[PDB]
């Protein structure tokens, strides 16, 4: 069997786990555990072939900068994860996770994920961003940081809802595959 | 086209004690 493997970055609570597991098992993790290092496997058919995934669920937290490229070697490609109501996590796509994953895999194919898509509409969200004169991240402000690092595709996503899930590991497989 | 996925395996899992200072 075809093997892709896809490894997941991005800031603390950007929603990474909830993003691989909603996808690959169709639940929502109820809790939040932040991860040091988990691995799960999937099987997706292509084309009438089946593929396996094996996906890699890295830690946002700094405390594991120097565990965390145990992952790298022999990446197929990389989501690199920023939460779409957290121009924080935004930010560190350039300053901290494109420089990462580039110095260890200076060619892997990078698509940069915007999650939490169903808090862009959330009207809570969107007070809490206004109360500090921020707003959540746009489609095109997000298509621009991915021409910036240079992803090869930019995509967004609800882990909760499941919009834009699929479609995610979709462009993972064809970014690889073809 | 690609289909849903299917075969969920939970394959390694690493945790950390901070009590023992450990990976679990
Ligand atoms: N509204 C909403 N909340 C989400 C979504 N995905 C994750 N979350 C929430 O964000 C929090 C963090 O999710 P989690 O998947 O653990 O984030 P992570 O990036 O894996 C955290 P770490 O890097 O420490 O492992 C959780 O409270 C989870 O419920 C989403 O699509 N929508
Ligand atoms: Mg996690």
């Amino acid at each position: 069997m075809q093997a892709i493997k896809c490894v997941v970055v991005g800031d603390g609570a950007v929603g990474k786990t909830c993003l691989l597991i909603s996808y690959t098992t169709n639940a929502f993790p109820g809790e939040y555990i932040p991860t040091v290092f988990d691995n799960y496997s999937a099987n997706v058919m292509v084309d009438g072939k089946p593929v396996n995934l094996g996906l890699w669920d890295t830690a946002g937290q700094e405390d594991y900068d120097r565990l965390r490229p145990l992952s790298y070697p022999q990446t197929d490609v990389f989501l690199i994860c920023f939460s779409l109501v957290s121009p924080a996590s935004f930010e560190n796509v350039r300053a901290k996770w494109y420089p990462e994953v580039r110095h260890h895999c200076p060619h892997t194919p990078i698509l940069l994920v915007g999650t939490k898509l169903d808090l862009r509409d959330d009207k809570d969200t969107i007070e809490r961003l206004r109360d500090k004169k921020l707003a959540p991240i746009t489609y095109p402000q997000g298509l621009a940081m991915a021409r910036e690092i240079g992803s090869v595709k930019y995509l967004e996503c609800s882990a909760l809802t499941q919009r834009g899930l699929k479609t995610v590991f979709d462009e993972a497989i064809r970014a690889v595959l073809g | 086209e690609i289909s849903l996925p299917s075969d969920f395996e939970h394959t390694i899992h690493v945790g950390f004690d901070a009590v023992t200072g450990e990976f679990t």
